[PDB]
């Protein structure tokens, strides 16, 4: 008996095969590196996820976003905006994130 | 969703 009901998280694969690609390094241009590595990156090769940690901390070290809601991105006059394709962002679309960062990457 | 702040929700954007 287990009144703990919890789930069995294991590989368990049946029918399915976890959908999980290997994490593809994105490419930077200067610009990118420039705030990556300034921001303590000590690679010129990252993921997804390290864009988003690392160009998190230049948006967060620099204030760039806005005072009272921090869901709402400016860097209007910085690059940051401007190369993503736009004067300012919201990190609530993922879908938009994504495709600012990869607007400047080459796949 | 409130007023989440900046440091956790870009941080924890990507899929999985």
């Amino acid at each position: 008996n287990t009144n703990m009901s919890v789930p069995t998280d294991g590989a368990v694969t049946t029918s399915q095969i976890p959908a999980s690609e290997q994490e593809t390094l994105v490419r930077p241009k200067p610009l990118l590196l420039k705030l990556l590595k300034s921001v303590g990156a000590q690679k010129d090769t990252y993921t997804m996820k390290e864009v988003l940690f690392y160009l998190g901390q230049y948006i967060m070290t620099k204030r760039l976003y806005d005072e009272k809601q921090q869901h709402i991105v400016y860097c209007s006059n910085d690059l940051l905006g401007d190369l993503f394709g736009v004067p300012s962002f919201s990190v609530k679309e993922h879908r938009k994130i994504y495709t600012m960062i990869y607007r400047n990457l080459v796949v | 969703d409130g007023g989440t702040t900046f440091e956790h929700l870009w941080s924890s954007l990507e899929p999985d």
